[PDB]
């Protein structure tokens, strides 16, 4: 998961229209990959 | 304790007081604390276009991307669509601010 | 009230839990006993002990009065209660007729207990073998053996368990008349004859004799490490 | 006639006795329940459901008492469960004619359970499908146990039992805590069976027991709609 | 397989064969018909001739339960006149116990009861047996019953058990038994049992009647030898 | 009838029976408790299993069941047959006590349980017991002593032995670290939590995952003492302390 | 026909290996798993074009390893299920004991349970000698470590009579699992010697887990 | 889904099901037979349909509309034996009540006592459970009427219109849309929605000979069986 949330975090830059990965983008990628760990 | 949709909203409510009364980098944080909050729970119905909101209020106020900006605008007014007239008629207005200030009239 | 038949016959004639209980006995721990003329001797081989355990608890020689022993083979937790109710039976044979019990009577109970048990409704057979040793009344030493069919047999010396075909196959070579000269020659033979089955080189070997008029006397691992040292030692200058 | 005698019930060359793994995938499959002790008393509530309008919702019970101060629900199936109330019910009459004092909690665990061992052992039976929350107030602490068709007992803060039974247990384990109200407690108890019902919760689609130190009693339907009203 | 064994197994798809299977041993009894008439009950037996060296009036598969009660079988005949005697022996216990003889919706509930109890263990079998229960009463009228082997019961206008069953109420449905005596009936009842077992399958058979009803006061008799002559002479003119 | 039958209670074609050695199977699982002695007083050591954070921790005890004023058993395995076993020699003992107005000898009492269990193995098409148990006790013709049962119903005297899940990991550290009849019971102590450290893959011996009982003879009490969770932690980090020395130091 | 049966592990396989050491007939072997296939009737097809082989060689040695496992485990790979691997086992109870002349073909067999495959197939005829292995005895134990440390620079620290009972029924194959592993812990510190400690943290891996 | 004996006996699937009890209620579906229940505002009705196929079996035994107590009737749906052994029963079980408490039954405690006979063939290994069911209806004070079904499985509750039988989910739908509309309810209406349902789901629109109604109510609570005539009374008011 450490790679599916690295990988996803690029599309929170992508999606706002970024060039440069921030350290809001991980935390924001970390609630939602750990949220499938809460899903079955 | 227990619950973790109300924890959204003090983080949104604080996200309305820092800027406010002026204060823009922690207001930027507490916003930030709420979108990290907010992609956990399964049913934000109507809080999410709250968030929309104030996610195109904070990222407008320092003037940097404006087409996304409008974005957020957009969704804020499509869930506040046919149920929130007041916070419907009020959502044109920071659509089209934004469009006036994207130079297409 | 559980009824069914346990024991029934083979198409061609055995019965298959009996023999299938007399590969039970064949892995239980090696029991041995022979008959001198005023002194009987019997003793457990592999006494496997483990160093962290109560000696006296794992014995597997009981007395059934003060003129009868009793040794085993097989599962022991079928063999205590053979035990308790043979006990029983030598003690009302006292309120009846008064002399003590004939060696020979308490094996007649011990085999038809053993044999009408292959006979009831949902029941299995019992999985152990005995050595029944006494000298009785006008001081008469022999010994019998149970078979979990419940065969009564009387022998001059013998050996089950484990490695019993060993054994019998060594004291059929060896049993003379000069044998049973000496009560501390006797003993010589038994300390042999285990010596000559699995290991137990000194440290696993329990014997138990009885002089005809004492109860048993378990003797402690000295005499044994002192037999064992001239049972070699003769071994050591003819060969 | 006669019967049969012989268990049938016996050991898995892996060593587990299956009857009974299989007689608890018929517990999880039964109807939600949960139950929480709180400090004065404590709170059983289960899910009922029927099945379509025309039955009679206050004809049958969930919730039973035993005595004055015992209750007891389950999760599994219907008709097992009638058979051990009337079984209980009776030894707290045994109970009562020796010793002329009302059993201890306790020590109907004791003697529930072990009907259930004796039943899982003996000849030409299945074991029942169903397990039990049992409340009660003696000597001023409450308590709360939790019987299972093997023949265990258990003492529990807050459990749940029936379907998404390790979804209610994580959600018990983020929200109690050693102090709370009675009323406290039946708040958190209708948060927590609302985790996996239908839509609508009605003043009749849950049944609610309480323990106080009055004794036990059952939740009319009229304040069951005032407990469910201001929720979640 | 091994849905049909015991009786104690539903199928897949829910029937008891065990009781089905039993039912199949009541086809190959040959046939007992009984109908009852305005006053009175008949009852009708073909009788298979099996071998010459057996004796007229052997092995009789019509019985006598009662001084009022008759009984017809069709079946395995060992389970025939098993349950003929717990039926007499039900008879008895309700005349010492309440004073009076027996009606019939009472009685063949007790049977039938006692039937059903042997499709429901594993420990026993169903019967193999079919039978039919006739009386007359001067308070009730007549009764007729007829119990299957699963033990379920119910009255007749006129019944038939055995081998050829729909090809022998076939014509019993031709009758008008609403208001014949039952003096005509015994013409009638041998009638139709003529038409039925070709003597292809069979050399020779027997006539067996009986007879009950208040012509007989109530009691039940066999006919006498005259009367089923006279049927047995109403036998050769079926012909044409 | 007799085709659903499973016949618990024949032999194998090998000699051997198979229902009880799945018994003993199961009993290698689920549990693990161990007891030593070697002067006044005896131990019992047990470890507990459901360790989950709702639970009101009561009855005393967990797997300790006094059953005599003056000894007491630890059990293992399926726990619904050990609660019917516990009251079931509970008063063999009375009715001893009823009968010869003296307490019954711990040794007795072994044999008197393992001959009723013994019974189910042998007739009656039953399922046997699941449960192996061990025994601590106190009588005047032997002093203290140590039982095991086996639910093929043979008992036997010990000095020290673990029926754990890693019990065969347990007996072989057991018998390279005793003295007969000099560890008293505080060594004892120290050992007993040296050898559920390593039999026990939860690592650091958190104190609520164990129970240890004593039973020491006062004059005319022969106390059995439950160690409360206040004493527990301070043995596990003596144990602790002393590990840290022994190491750096070699 | 010979065939080897005991407890696993007692060196069923080792003694195989040292027949095909000495002989000068060529040696079949297969696995007793392998024969089973996922295509109908693939299986005794490769049972015919076994002893096919073994006939048109020489004198020959066919050794059969493991034969229970074609009866106890069930595989969803092959497509008929129980009665695919009985028409199997009728092909190999024809090729034993057939009506052809069979030649020159010794067959080697063995497995653990024995008790479990077809009598009909080790009846005398088409198996003759019946050879039980025993567990290794706590006097031939002390030869077994003699032998697989043999070639190894053993440090007088170690005194093998210890490492006897340390298990009461450690077969032969636990031995060499303890030695082959005590050696592997002395190349952890680049030692050439094997200690006493190495012994002593050897059992606790191979066998306590 | 299986294994073991768990096809054979009442023991354990391993997903948790045992089949011989859901092999059991679809017994009840190979009568071919359908009865309706409706509980009314001061009344309770029970109709139900009779399928006579010959002339010669007399028509006034084929009831399966039996009296329990005075007070108390139950229609009967399944197989025909293991139904009348089951009245046997509750005939039996409620007076024993009457002689051990002094008074008359009340009709949910009498549900509750045969469903816990029924719960025992599901629970020992051994027997058959009775593959057929159970409708109660009767009056109550201080409740007014109210029906009860009992089901082979051991399970009861209380209804407000009950169906049961081969047409039993197509008979549900159609009373739940009637009883959601929330009309009231006098004694005629219920009578009138009582036929049309099993009218509409049979689809036959028949004469007053093939159905049979028992009823009761609060001026006369006796268990009361319909006369043909008063059949048609009704039947011919329900087409207007
Ligand atoms: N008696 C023995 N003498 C020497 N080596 C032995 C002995 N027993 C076992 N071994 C060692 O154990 C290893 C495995 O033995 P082997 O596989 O032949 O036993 P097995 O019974 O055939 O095993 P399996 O039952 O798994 O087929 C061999 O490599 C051998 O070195
Ligand atoms: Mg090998």
């Amino acid at each position: 998961e450490v790679k599916g949330v690295c990988t996803e975090a690029g599309m929170y830059a992508l999606r706002e229209r970024r060039v440069h990965v921030t350290q809001e983008d991980f935390e924001m990628a970390v609630a939602k990959v750990m949220q499938k760990d809460s899903e079955k | 304790m227990d619950d973790k949709a109300l924890l959204v909203e003090v983080q949104l409510l604080e996200s309305k007081t820092y800027h406010a009364l002026s204060n823009l980098p922690k207001a930027r944080a507490a916003l930030t604390s709420a979108r990290t909050t907010a992609n956990a729970i399964y049913c934000p119905p109507k809080l999410q276009a709250t968030l929309d909101m104030q996610s195109g209020i904070i990222h407008a106020a320092e003037e940097k991307d404006w087409k996304t900006a409008y974005s957020y605008f957009y969704e804020a007014f499509e869930g506040y669509d046919s149920i929130d007239s007041p916070k419907a008629i009020t959502s044109l207005k920071y659509m089209l601010l934004c469009k006036i200030m994207l130079n297409t009239p | 009230s559980y009824d069914r038949a346990i024991t029934v016959f083979s198409p061609d004639g055995h019965l298959f839990q009996v023999e299938y209980a007399q590969e039970a006995v064949k892995k239980g721990s090696t029991a041995v006993g022979v008959r001198g003329r005023d002194i009987v001797v019997l003793g457990v081989e592999k006494k496997s002990v483990a160093k962290l355990q109560d000696e006296r608890t794992v014995r597997k020689i009981c007395a059934l009065d003060d003129n009868v022993c009793m040794a085993f083979a097989g599962l022991t937790a079928d063999a205590r209660i053979v035990i308790n109710r043979a006990r029983v039976e030598c003690q009302s044979h006292r309120l009846t007729v008064e002399d003590p019990v004939t060696v020979e009577y308490i094996t007649r109970y011990i085999a038809s207990l053993k044999q009408r048990y292959t006979q009831s409704n949902g029941r299995r057979p019992f999985g152990i073998s005995a050595l029944i040793v006494g000298f009785d009344f006008d001081g008469t030493p022999r010994l019998y053996q149970t078979d979990p069919s419940g065969t009564y047999h009387a022998w001059k010396a013998n050996a089950i368990g484990r490695g019993a075909k060993s054994v019998r196959e060594f004291l059929e070579k060896n049993y003379t008349d000069e044998a049973i000269e000496t009560d501390d020659l006797t003993i010589k033979l038994v300390i042999k004859a285990l010596l000559e089955v699995v290991q137990s080189g000194g440290k696993n070997i329990e014997l138990a004799v009885m002089r005809r008029d004492q109860s048993l006397k378990i003797l402690n691992p000295e005499e044994i490490e002192k037999y064992v040292a001239e049972i070699e030692k003769e071994k050591e200058e003819n060969e | 006639e006669r019967g049969y005698s012989f268990s049938l019930t016996t050991f898995s060359p892996s060593g587990k006795l299956v009857q009974i793994e299989y007689a608890l995938a018929a517990v999880a499959g039964g109807a939600p329940s949960v139950g929480i002790k709180a400090a004065n008393g404590v709170v059983l509530a289960t899910e009922k459901k029927q099945k379509s309008i025309l039955y009679d919702e206050r004809s049958v019970h969930k919730v039973e008492p035993i005595t004055k101060h015992i209750g007891l629900v389950y999760s599994g199936m219907g008709p097992d469960y009638r058979v051990l109330v009337h079984r209980a019910r009776k030894l707290a009459q045994q109970y009562y004619l020796v010793y002329q004092e009302p059993i201890p909690t306790a020590q109907l665990v004791q003697r529930v359970a072990s009907v259930m061992q004796e039943y899982t052992q003996s000849g030409g039976v299945r074991p029942f499908g169903v397990s039990l929350l049992i409340c009660g107030w003696n000597e001023g602490r409450p308590y709360l146990f939790q019987s299972d068709p093997s023949g265990a007992y258990f003492a529990w803060k807050a459990t749940a039992m029936g379907k998404n039974y390790v979804n209610g247990k994580t959600f018990l384990e983020k929200r109690y805590n050693e102090d709370l109200e009675l009323e406290d407690a039946i708040h958190t108890a209708i948060l927590t069976l609302k985790e996996s019902f239908e839509g609508q919760m009605t003043e009749d689609n849950i049944e609610v027991g309480i323990c106080n130190e009055a004794g036990f009693r059952r939740l009319t339907p009229t304040e069951v709609k005032d407990y469910l009203a201001a929720i979640a | 397989t091994g849905y049909d064994l015991s009786a104690s197994t539903f199928s897949p798809d829910g029937r008891v064969f065990q009781v089905e299977y039993a039912m199949k041993a009541v086809e190959n009894s040959s046939t007992a018909i009984g109908i009852r008439c305005k006053d009175g009950v008949v009852f009708g037996v073909e009788k298979l001739v099996l071998s010459k060296l057996y004796e007229e009036g052997s092995n009789k598969r019509l019985f006598n339960v009662d001084r009022h009660v008759g009984m017809a079988v069709a079946g395995l005949l060992a389970d025939a006149r098993s349950l003929a005697d717990i039926a007499r022996e039900e008879a008895s216990n309700f005349r010492s116990n309440f004073g009076y003889n027996i009606p019939l919706k009472h009685l063949a509930d007790r049977v039938a009861m006692y039937v059903h109890a042997y499709t429901l263990y594993s420990a026993v079998r169903p019967f193999g047996c079919s039978f039919m229960l006739g009386s007359y009463s001067v308070n009730d009228g007549a009764q007729l019953y007829m119990i299957d082997p699963s033990g379920v019961s119910y009255g007749y206008w006129g019944c038939a058990i055995g081998k050829a069953r729909q090809a022998a109420k076939t014509e019993i449905e031709k009758l008008q038994m609403k208001e014949m005596t039952c003096r005509d009936i015994v013409k009638e009842v041998a009638k139709i049992i003529y038409i039925v077992h070709d003597e292809v399958k069979d050399k020779a058979f027997e006539l067996e009647l009986s007879w009950v009803g208040e012509l007989t006061n109530g009691r039940h008799e066999i006919v006498p030898k005259d009367i089923r002559e006279e049927a047995e002479k109403y036998a050769k003119e079926s012909l044409k | 009838s007799r085709r659903y039958d499973s016949r618990t209670t024949i032999f194998s074609p090998e000699g051997r029976l198979y229902q009880v050695e799945y018994a003993m199977e199961a009993i290698g699982h689920a549990g693990t408790c161990l007891g030593i002695l070697a002067n006044d007083g005896v131990l019992l050591a047990a470890e507990r299993r459901n360790i989950h954070k709702l639970l009101d921790e009561v009855f005393f005890s967990e797997k300790i069941y006094k059953l005599n004023e003056d000894m007491a058993c630890s059990v293992a395995g399926i726990t619904s047959d050990a609660n019917v076993l516990t009251n079931e020699l509970r008063l063999i003992a009375q009715r001893y006590l009823l009968q010869y107005q003296e307490p019954i000898p711990c040794e007795q009492l072994v044999t008197a349980l393992c001959d009723i269990k013994q019974a189910y193995t042998q007739f009656g098409g039953k399922r046997p017991f699941g449960v192996s148990l061990l025994y601590i006790g106190w009588d005047k013709h032997y002093g203290f002593q140590l039982y095991q049962s086996d639910p093929s119903g043979n008992y036997g005297g010990w000095k020290a032995t673990c029926i754990g899940n890693n019990s065969a990991a347990a007996v072989s550290m057991l018998k390279q670290d005793y003295k007969e009849g000099e560890m008293t019971l505080k060594s004892a102590l120290a050992l007993a939590i040296k050898v559920l450290n390593k039999t026990m893959d939860v690592s650091k011996l958190s104190a609520e995952k164990v129970e240890i009982a004593t039973l020491t003879r006062e004059n005319g009490k022969t106390v059995i003492r439950v160690l409360k969770q206040k004493e527990v932690e301070q043995l596990i980090k003596k144990h602790e302390e002393e590990e840290a020395k022994a190491e750096r130091e070699k | 026909g010979v065939i080897l049966y005991g407890p696993p592990g007692t060196g069923k396989t080792l003694l195989a290996k040292a027949v095909a050491n000495q002989t000068s007939a060529t040696f079949l072997r297969v696995v007793g798993s392998e024969l089973i296939q996922k295509y109908l009737g693939d299986g005794p097809k490769l049972v015919r074009e076994l002893f096919r082989v073994a006939e048109e060689h020489a004198p020959s040695i066919v050794f059969i390893d493991e034969i229970d496992a074609i009866g106890t485990k069930r595989y969803d790979s092959n497509s008929g299920g129980e009665r695919e691997i009985q028409r199997t086992m009728l092909e190999l109870l024809n090729q034993l004991d057939g009506f052809d002349s069979r030649g020159d073909v010794k067959v080697i067999m063995a497995t653990n349970r024995i008790e479990t495959l077809d009598p009909a197939l080790i009846r005398p005829g088409r198996i003759d000698r019946k050879i039980e292995f025993p567990l290794p005895d706590e006097k031939t134990k002390k030869r077994i470590f003699q032998i697989h440390t043999s070639r190894m620079t053993l440090a007088d620290d170690v005194t093998l009579d210890d490492l006897i009972m340390a298990k009461d029924d450690l077969s032969g194959a636990d031995i060499k699992a303890i030695c082959t592993e005590a050696g592997l812990m002395a190349l952890r510190e680049r030692r050439m010697k094997v200690t006493n400690e190495d012994f002593k943290k050897s059992k606790e891996n191979v066998l306590y887990k | 889904s299986s294994a073991g004996f768990d096809r054979h006996i009442t023991i354990f699937s391993p997903e948790g099901r045992l089949y011989q009890v859901e092999y059991a209620f679809k017994a009840i579906n190979q009568g071919g037979l359908t009865s309706v229940a409706v509980r009314g505002k001061d009344c309770a009705v029970i109709v139900t349909q009779k399928k006579v196929p010959d002339k010669l079996l007399d028509s006034s035994t084929v009831t399966h509309l039996f009296k329990i107590t005075e007070n108390i009737g139950c229609v009967m749906t399944g197989m025909t034996a293991d139904s009348r052994s089951q009245v046997q029963r509750a005939r039996y079980e409620a007076a024993n009540w009457k002689y051990k408490y002094g008074y008359e039954i009340p009709v949910d405690m009498l549900c509750k006592r045969i469903a816990d006979i029924s719960q025992v063939y599901t629970q020992n290994a051994e027997m058959r459970p009775l593959g057929c069911c159970m409708i109660l209806i009767g009056i109550d004070e201080e409740q007014g009427p109210q029906v009860y079904k009992c089901d082979p499985a051991g399970y009861y509750c209380g209804f407000k219109a009950t169906a049961a039988g081969v047409k039993q989910t197509e008979s549900t739908s159609f009373l739940e849309k009637k009883v959601k509309k929330k009309f009231d309810w006098t004694f005629e209406q219920t009578v009138e929605t009582a036929i049309t349902c099993l009218s509409t789901v049979l689809s036959i629109d028949f004469k007053p000979s093939e159905i049979e109604v028992g009823v009761v109510t609060v001026e006369n609570p006796k268990f009361r069986i319909l006369t043909e005539a008063e059949i048609d009374a009704h039947l011919v008011a329900l087409a207007e």
